[PDB]
């Protein structure tokens, strides 16, 4: 399961948040700077893949924003990798050409897609359609 | 900007 | 782009010429690698309009380490330059010649430097004497050779107040770098001078002219009365550097000076307003007077007796200020504003800066160890910090408590029983073993103690190695006062820090008090519970030596960081 | 009620940190101003200020009543509303998601598919260790239903009621049994994981 | 006028001392 | 001793940058940065930083941090009156100090920079001589540099001869939550805006206590000045001879005196404040202005300031006199008063709700300050005697003064 | 500026009002809740956390917010405290051990300075069993009569009856709205 997933710009802003783990809102805030401080710190070669706090911290982004993952040391590690990319590939469908203006103007989109996708930290379907499918109908009942 | 590309481009 | 602008710049049109410049100065200033195009601007240097000719000459400046091979093509130039009738344009040149850090070029500018030497125009003197230093600096053997510092040494006995200050400053600075030998110091004539021309310098150059004493010596209370009573005017100065001078030099003269005689004490009244107006300066360079203040504190504490009201903290001040507030006030620390102090430190404690409340309560710990006068009250605000219901205030106000009561512990058993349930659940370190320490050399007023330390000996195999043995300490101190109600306790005590306890030092002890209670238990109530001598407090004053060779370095970086010269600089 | 896009558009105009954090107290006060007078037609916009400076480093505190009463809402939007702000700003240390409980097992219940579908995500989010308690009876009897939308929602909340309470894995247990049919991807994959956590 | 106080003639110096 | 003076920016990138003896690499700026965030973050911040060997101390600006490079035991107070005089010259020269005119100004920028300081060591720094030689719209430069008189250029001719002053006060009152003051001090501040033609040599003279003492007229009201800072066209000899204030007042405005006395008087405004505040339900504001000022004064603008709750909302006012407006940024009650007539007493009463949850974190009690000030009030007594202004052609001049009191650091520390 | 718009709002009715539902749990608080707004007897499972309705009465929405009697839940009745302007009580007569934590439970509510405009509404609930106090015994037991500044109405209602109920709506218009 996905402890937590931040999804922060290159520039350190984050444009999403939603971890499965009750912490406190100051150790939140501290965890995701550090988060941004190493990922902000790390290479264009170093695997995608930091094992900070004994948490497969994966980062795998497509764009300007960056994205990140907390898995813990029981799974495979291309399994988060390929949950980001469905992820990011069912926001675009349901968006249309997602860039990063949408994402910070459209943020309760996005959350609700989360939610309708991944919920407590496991995957919710696994299908790319049906999950949007379910989006739209939610969507459309006002 | 940087921010109005796609971020998969598809 | 580049293409571009090499052929705008290898154009005939100097309307073309001065778009370029200005597109290449751009580029470099908005972080452009415009160094390759270096020889192509060498051409279109020699220009008759000054606008293009400083765009030049700067980037030449900054693009002559990069590419020393290219800037050979610059040395005609700046020798026909160096000869413009303009007085701007010579110091122009000056200035570029001894900025461009080429080995092969200083060589060939010695020339042009000896004859704007004896320039008549007051700036192209400052330009050659910032030149001779540069070169100087640069390579001080060409310095040597080209005989540069007979012609800086007249300098000084000459006209034009700004070139002689600029002239003096050049020579410090030579000679700061320089091994000391063939000093540049002037006899009794060249400082009578050198204040003369003082009153008519400009800002920067009082600093320049004030700076040469600093390394002066009297020998005499005659000489040190004149120059007390010449830098007594700067003290009046608008310039905060001015009047940080000022006043080292006058610290560093008050070092020959007589306290017999009326001047020391002129002296001394006249520098509390100086210092009284340094401290409402900028908070930039409140840190700095601060700094100042506190080095000039340990050498003539009788100066800022009286001023403490104007050491109290603001609420919009820095925290850098802050902080050195809290330390100004406990070096001026008194029991005539004992309870001035107090009542900062209390309103101190009610902040939420965790680093200001930690130093407000260092401060308060520092004033009553400091003063016994005000132990009571110290005690009492300890009390009532920890009885606020704060974890860093209770923690701040139990280490507090402890070293109080290792210093001044005759009458400290009226608090040991507020202390005893005084929310004893805190995990810090500094704090638990803290009141372990109490309760153990305290174990007198408190009809709980063995209860107490019931909890705090449930993880004493875990807890921390200086905890453990303060646990131990205070477990021992209670059998040996006590050793009906602690008897099983002292036993289990023993057990857990000698069969489970790993750690060498902590082994050690507990083997050894396992030693002393089965040899000699009696023994053990004067061997383990006497009286222990009177603790040396840690002295705060810095050593005499350092003291005398910091109050030549005052308004420097060695002031400031309040360490030797050497120390800090690579 | 300033739009969440306005909102957004106003933060991202601020360029200092001392400007960014007067325009977000600004909105702040006027958010708390129209909290404090109970509105309800305009409560889905102040709600979603409140999260945007809440996410972008603002306290949060006093819009934790706003989203338990819009969580009771009828309201689809207020309801979604609520139902994001209890899962951002809520949490088993908030020690405000106890009177949360009534509100889920209203909705548990709820005839439609996404405001049941809504209070299970909150619940597997932000369980908490007595909230699984008052809701496990609840959850089981949504896991045995055929939805197959719900099938996977009801097993992930048994999944997160058996991580926050282990004890509670017996009566998990006869609800699983002859559950590894589903002809849905996303069915067999939540049993599989109900599976593998038992 | 003008806020903070119209401003008033300075005179040339000491009168009564001289 | 400087080694190469940058200006940065918000970002962290350099928006000039101009080396004056090479001693330390370029490349050293980017490491100021992080520096300075960590700094930050632990607490332990300070306008003087240090990248190993090289130490970079600067001032924080109004957009960029000029930060000037050094390495060796240079003087930290010379730099920071380099940077200040740099930030003056700025000031001068543009209007604004933005990034808006670092980027737009760079050609004259650089070579004020070159002309300022060499080898990082000052030696212009006045605008109105700089402004002689160096434009953005070159001839010799002016003799008044090369000249003693380097504050007041030659040659200067005006239709009138009228010099306009400012005898302007600081009243700042540091008042403890015990209802005691414990700093108050008040601050003169004598700025002239001398106009006149050719260079006349001022000879300021005021009711002094050490020059009525001297003459032997220490009997009267006299200022009581413990501190006094003279410009530096005034000569420091001839102050420190016979309390002789002689200099050449510059063409333009400028200080020429601040003087700065102790205050043992009671304070012109006296705020009593209570809080009443509900744990959790609401809070009372019972504060009360009383002016202890003559009546003859009125403090025009007064705007004591009440920090009111940060998370408070609904906010209710009950005032008498002038209007009180709650700012959200500010998190504070604005007591603003447009005419405060002398011995005055204005009464509020604030109401403002609060949440049922408490705060997470404490937030402290900022004291309340007032923003009064009240003109052709002299709180100090000192008053101007005579101002000789001598001219080897020979005019009548017509100099002017006014007097103008305000508050300065005039806080009251809350409960 | 003018009040025609209000004016004629008040000419067909423009005042809603507020009102509480607190009280010790299986009080007939939410069976009473459910009877003012619906008119049946609806058996529901423990309030966990709380219900909140709106009654249509006399031109006035008489919002009640339910209120349940957990311990857990005991606490949290300040929540509601804010922007409240009524309070109704719900009493458990049937309960002799519940009686006292019922009476510690309206002392505390009623301590308060932030609830002060709330008139005090006690409701008689499970007035259906021979064992129930009359509506002055229940009363003099809570001391209703040494709440100073504090208008307080004992009213008897039967939950499985539903008698009462209009009496006890009655008087809280009243008590809200002073015109005729
Ligand atoms: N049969 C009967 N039961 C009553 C009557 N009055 C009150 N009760 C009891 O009171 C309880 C009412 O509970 P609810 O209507 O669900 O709401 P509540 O009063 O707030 O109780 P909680 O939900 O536990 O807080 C019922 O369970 C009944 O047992 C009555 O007149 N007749
Ligand atoms: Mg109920």
């Amino acid at each position: 399961m996905i402890h937590f997933i931040l999804l922060f710009s290159r520039q350190g802003k984050l444009r999403l948040q939603k971890w499965y783990i009750t912490l406190p809102d100051k150790e939140r805030k501290k965890i995701t700077r550090e988060i941004v401080q190493i990922i902000l710190s790390r290479g264009h070669r170093t695997s995608s893949f930091v094992d900070w706090k004994e948490l497969k911290l994966v980062y795998k982004r497509y764009a300007s924003l960056y994205f990140c993952c907390a898995i813990e040391n029981q799974d495979n590690e291309l399994l988060t990798l390929e949950i980001v990319h469905r992820y990011v590939e069912l926001l675009d469908k349901y968006f249309g050409n997602v860039c990063e203006l949408d994402i910070i103007f459209n943020f309760e989109k996005a959350y609700f897609i989360l939610d309708e996708f991944i919920i407590g930290g496991e995957i919710q379907e696994t299908s790319k359609k049906i999950a949007v499918k379910a989006i739209e109908d939610s969507d459309m009942l006002q | 900007k940087g921010e109005n590309t796609s971020l998969l481009h598809p | 782009e580049i293409f571009e602008l090499k052929a705008e710049l290898n154009s005939d049109k100097k309307e073309k010429k001065k778009e370029a410049v200005k597109k290449v100065i751009a580029s470099m200033t908005v972080g452009k690698d415009v160094s390759a195009l270096f020889p192509d601007v060498v051409n279109c240097m020699q220009t008759d309009n000054l606008e293009l000719k400083k765009l030049v000459y700067l980037y030449l400046m900054n693009y002559a380490k990069s590419q020393p091979d290219m800037a050979i093509m610059a040395v005609n130039t700046f020798v026909k330059d160096c000869e413009d009738p303009n007085p701007l344009i010579r110091a122009l040149a000056v200035r570029t010649m001894g900025c461009i850090r080429v080995d092969k070029i200083t060589e060939y500018l010695c020339e042009p430097l000896r004859k704007c030497l004896k320039d008549e125009d007051p700036y192209v003197r400052k330009t050659a004497a910032v030149c001779v230093a540069k070169l100087h600096d640069i390579n001080a053997q060409l310095v040597e050779d080209q005989g540069f510092l007979d012609t800086l040494k007249d300098l000084i006995s000459d006209s034009n107040p700004m070139v002689v200050a600029n002239a003096v400053a050049a020579l410090s600075e030579i000679a700061e770098s320089h091994p000391s030998s063939n000093l540049l110091d002037l006899n009794p004539q060249s400082i009578n001078k050198l204040l003369t021309a003082l009153n008519e310098c400009t800002e920067w150059g009082q600093i320049f002219i004030l700076d040469c004493l600093a390394n002066y010596m009297p020998k005499d209370d005659r000489e040190a009365q004149s120059i007390c009573e010449r830098v007594t005017p700067r003290l009046s100065h608008a310039n905060s550097a001015v009047v940080l001078s000022a006043v080292k030099v006058l610290m560093k003269f008050m070092e020959m000076l007589s306290k017999d005689l009326d001047y020391y004490g002129t002296l001394l009244k006249k520098l509390a307003p100086p210092l009284v107006t340094l401290l409402s300066a900028e908070p930039e360079l409140q840190y700095v007077a601060l700094r100042n203040i506190n080095l000039i504190v340990q050498k003539r504490p009788e100066i800022l007796k009286h001023e403490m009201k104007v050491f109290f903290v603001k609420y919009n001040d820095p925290i850098y200020v802050k902080l050195e507030k809290l330390d100004i006030m406990i070096r001026l620390a008194s029991q005539a504003n004992i309870a001035q102090v107090l009542a900062e430190l209390r309103e101190y404690a009610t902040e939420v800066d965790v680093d200001f409340v930690r130093k407000a309560v260092r401060a308060i710990g520092r004033c009553a160890i400091k003063v016994e006068q005000s132990a009571e009250r110290c005690v009492s605000t300890l009390l009532d910090l920890i009885q606020t219901k704060v974890n860093y205030v209770v923690q701040e106000a139990i280490v507090v408590i402890k070293d109080i009561f290792r210093k001044y512990p005759n009458k400290y058993e009226s608090v040991i029983a507020t202390l005893c349930e005084n929310l004893d659940s805190l995990d810090e370190p500094e704090a638990r073993a803290a009141m372990i320490w109490i309760v153990g050399e305290y174990a007198e007023r408190i009809d709980n103690a063995d209860e107490l330390l019931e909890s705090f000996l449930e993880g004493f195999h875990d807890k921390s190695t200086q905890v453990q043995l303060q646990l131990l300490t205070a477990i021992v101190k209670l059998f040996l006062k006590k050793p009906t109600e602690t008897q099983e306790l002292v036993q289990q005590v023993l057990s857990l820090a000698t069969q489970d306890s790993d750690n060498p030092d902590l082994r050690d002890r507990g083997y050894i008090y396992w030693r002393l209670l089965s040899t000699d238990p009696v023994a053990a109530k004067e061997v383990v519970l006497a009286e222990k001598p009177l603790i040396s407090e840690e002295t705060d004053l810095i050593e005499p030596t350092l003291l005398d060779e910091l109050i030549c370095y005052i308004g420097t970086l060695a002031s400031v960081y309040h360490k030797p010269p050497s120390a800090f600089v690579e | 009620p300033i739009r969440l896009r306005e909102l957004i558009r106003t933060i991202r105009t601020a360029r200092t940190q001392a400007e960014e954090r007067e325009m977000i107290q600004k909105e702040c006060a006027a958010i708390r101003s129209s909290f404090r007078e109970e509105d309800n037609t305009y409560r889905c916009r102040n709600v979603a200020k409140l999260l945007y400076m809440h996410m972008l480093g603002y306290p949060a505190h006093f819009g934790q009543l706003e989203c338990l009463k819009l969580i009771a809402s009828q309201k689809f939007t207020d309801k979604r509303i609520g139902y994001l702000g209890a899962m951002l700003l809520l949490d088993e240390r908030q020690d405000v998601h106890l009177l949360m409980t009534n509100c889920i097992k209203n909705d548990l219940n709820h005839s439609t598919q996404f405001v049941q579908g809504l209070a299970l995500c909150t619940l597997g989010c932000m369980g908490s260790s007595e909230m699984c308690r008052d809701l496990a009876g609840e959850v089981e009897k949504l896991l045995k239903t055929s939805n197959s939308y719900l099938r996977k929602k009801a097993a992930l909340c048994a999944v997160h009621v058996i991580r926050k309470v282990p004890e509670l894995m017996e009566m998990f247990l006869p609800a699983t049994k002859n559950l590894l049919n589903e002809k849905n991807h996303g069915v067999l994959h939540t049993s599989v994981v109900l599976l593998t956590e038992m | 006028d003008r806020k903070g106080g119209s401003y008033s003639q300075a005179a040339g110096s000491d009168s009564a001392q001289s | 001793s400087a080694s190469a003076v940058y200006v940065l920016d918000l970002k962290g990138k350099v928006l000039i940058c101009r080396n004056y003896r090479g001693d330390v690499d370029m490349s050293e700026v980017e490491h100021f940065m992080p520096i300075l965030m960590e700094k930050e973050e632990e607490g332990m911040l300070s306008p003087i930083l240090a990248h190993g060997g090289v130490r970079f101390m600067w001032i924080k600006h109004n957009n960029l941090y000029l930060v000037a490079t050094s390495k060796k035991n240079a003087c930290v107070s010379l730099v920071f009156s380099f940077l200040y005089k740099v930030v003056q010259v700025f000031s001068e020269y543009f209007k604004e100090l933005e990034e808006e005119s670092i980027r737009d100004n760079f050609v004259i920028i650089y070579e004020l920079l070159d002309e300022l300081m060499d080898f990082g060591y000052p030696q212009t720094t006045d605008s109105k001589i700089l402004q002689e030689y160096i434009t953005q719209e070159a001839p010799r430069p002016p003799a008044t540099v090369t000249n003693a008189v380097s504050w007041r250029s030659e040659g200067i001719k005006y239709r009138k001869n009228e010099v306009f002053l400012d005898v302007i006060e600081a009243v700042n009152l540091l008042v403890s939550a015990n209802g005691n003051v414990l700093r108050s001090e008040i601050v003169g501040s004598i700025k002239m805006r001398v106009f006149l033609s050719g260079m006349p040599e001022l000879r300021l003279g005021l009711n002094d206590k050490v020059l009525f003492d001297n003459t032997g007229r220490g009997k009267s009201k006299s200022v009581e000045l413990e501190d006094v800072k003279f410009h530096q066209c005034v000569r420091l000899s001839r102050f420190e001879n016979d309390r002789t204030i002689s200099f050449i007042p510059p063409d333009g405005e400028f200080e020429l005196m601040s003087y700065r006395l102790n205050t043992h008087v009671k304070p012109l405004i006296w705020i009593e404040s209570v809080i009443e505040k509900h744990s959790h339900s609401r809070i009372e504001y019972m504060v009360k202005a009383k002016s202890q000022f003559k009546r003859r004064s009125t403090a025009n603008n007064v705007e004591i300031h009440i920090p009111v709750p940060n998370d408070a909302d609904s906010p209710k006012f009950k005032t008498t006199v002038g209007s009180v407006k709650w700012v959200p940024e500010n998190s504070e009650i604005v007591w603003s008063v447009k005419s405060f007539p002398g011995g005055k007493e204005y009464l509020m009463r604030a109401h403002f709700g609060l949440p049922s949850v408490e705060a997470e974190d404490k937030e402290g009690k900022p004291p309340i300050s007032v923003k009064f000030e009240i003109p052709y009030f002299t709180t100090s007594g000192i008053q101007v005697r005579y101002l000789k202004i001598i001219e080897k052609s020979g005019y009548q001049a017509l100099p002017w003064v006014r007097y103008i009191t305000q508050n300065g650091d005039y806080q009251l520390r809350t409960q | 500026g003018n009040i025609f718009a209000n004016l004629f709002k008040g000419l067909f009715g423009k005042k809603e009002m507020r009102i509480l539902m607190v009280g010790l749990d299986a009080a007939g608080k939410t069976t009473i809740l459910y009877k003012l707004k619906l008119g049946e007897i609806v058996t529901t499972i423990p309030t966990i956390g709380f219900n909140v309705e709106t009654v249509e009465y006399k031109n006035i929405s008489f919002t009640v917010w339910d209120v349940g009697g957990q311990d857990k839940i005991r606490p949290l009745w300040r929540h509601y405290f804010q922007n409240t302007q009524g309070l109704i009580f719900v009493v458990d007569s049937n309960d002799r051990e519940r009686v006292n934590e019922a009476r510690e439970e309206l002392m505390r509510m009623l301590a308060e300075d932030e609830l002060r405009d709330a008139v005090l509404l006690v409701f008689a609930n499970k007035q259906d069993l021979p064992n129930a106090m009359n509506a002055a015994e229940i009363t003099d037991k809570l001391g209703l009569h040494s709440l100073r500044h504090r208008n307080w109405y004992i009213q008897a209602t039967c939950a499985t009856s539903g008698d009462g109920l209009y009496e006890g709506l009655d008087w809280l218009s009243n008590q809200l709205r002073n015109q005729k």
